[PDB]
């Protein structure tokens, strides 16, 4: 009576634990991947992150400048 | 109307310097927006050649660009002479 009224079967806890373990394992591998990606991006600078600003080339004046040799 | 005129009359007495200064300042602020010769002054400033006019590379498709200074093509400064 106690088992029927207050508790459930072992399969419920078993599968819940499996789902939780899978979720946490994916989270851990994602954290490692994010750390590695951050390290590589900061070391190289070829990714969208750590793109420090540079001088815009649209500000340059392309016209004769009173002197042929610029 | 009447109050403003009375205030102006009172200020014109015993305080002519401030009234004259304010009138001159207001005129100097307002008039240039109405004067038609400011465009003439801008044109004169733009028509003053400070740098050497660098020639363009002719490609056979430049009808508005003259080939010689005496050619009719190009801007004219006859209006400046007429002033
Ligand atoms: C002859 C009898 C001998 C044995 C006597 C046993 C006595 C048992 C009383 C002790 C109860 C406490 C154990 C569990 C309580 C909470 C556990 C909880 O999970 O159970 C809830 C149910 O518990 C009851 O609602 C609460 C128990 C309280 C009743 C005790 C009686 C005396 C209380 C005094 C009240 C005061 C009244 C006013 C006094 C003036 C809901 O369960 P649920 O999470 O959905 O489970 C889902 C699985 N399903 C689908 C199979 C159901
Ligand atoms: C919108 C244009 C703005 C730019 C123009 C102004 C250029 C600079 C002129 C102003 C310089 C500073 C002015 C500071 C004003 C202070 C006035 C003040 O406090 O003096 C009062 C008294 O001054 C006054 O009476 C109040 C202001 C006077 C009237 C000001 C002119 C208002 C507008 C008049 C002109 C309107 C437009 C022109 C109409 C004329 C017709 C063409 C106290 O006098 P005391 O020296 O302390 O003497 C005390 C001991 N007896």
């Amino acid at each position: 009576w106690i088992a029927r009224t207050f508790y459930d079967g072992p399969e419920k806890n078993y599968e819940k634990t499996m789902a939780i373990l899978q979720i946490e394992a994916e989270k851990a591998e994602l954290r490692l991947k994010e750390l590695e990606v951050r390290r590589l991006m900061r070391a190289r600078g070829d990714g969208p992150w750590y793109q420090y600003p540079t001088i815009d080339k649209a500000l340059i004046d392309h016209s004769p400048k009173t002197t042929p040799d610029n | 109307a009447g109050r403003i005129a009375s205030f102006l009359k009172n200020a014109w007495a015993k305080e002519p310097v401030l009234v004259a200064s304010f009138a001159i300042g207001g005129l100097a602020i307002i008039l240039p927006s109405l004067s038609p010769y400011t465009n003439y002054a801008i044109r004169i400033n733009r028509a003053t050649p400070y740098n050497y006019p660098v020639p363009l590379r002719d490609d056979g498709n430049m009808p508005d660009v003259p080939s010689h200074p005496q050619d009719p093509q190009g801007p004219s400064l006859e209006w400046l002479k007429n002033l």
